[PDB]
């Protein structure tokens, strides 16, 4: 527990980089978060909106 | 310039799919322009069918 200042710097960079990856699973209001799922399910002019 | 039945006019638009759109006359996604249509039954129909 003495080395908490270095462990904190390891943990913050790992927790930021995992949060960046989990944001790929998010919809942001799109019909799906999987990019090929949109393109397989929707007509090309609407797929560009999603 | 061309002739079609009144039901088919909806296919004359950018990003459409259908028999007229895909096998007779296709418009691009960046189409900058106007689509003008009018009834021609008086010129283009004939007795027993034209």
């Amino acid at each position: 527990s003495a080395l908490g200042k270095l462990q904190d710097v390891v943990n913050q960079n790992a927790q930021a980089l995992n949060t960046l990856v989990k944001q790929l699973s998010s919809n942001f209001g799109a019909i799906s978060s999987v990019l090929n799922d949109i393109l397989s399910r929707l007509d090309k002019v609407e797929a560009e909106v999603q | 310039s061309f002739v079609i039945r009144g039901d088919e006019v909806r296919q004359i638009a950018p990003g459409q799919t259908g028999k007229i759109a895909d096998y007779n006359y296709k418009l691009p996604d960046d189409f900058t322009g106007c689509v003008i249509a009018w009834n021609s039954n008086n010129l283009d129909s004939k007795v027993g069918g034209n």
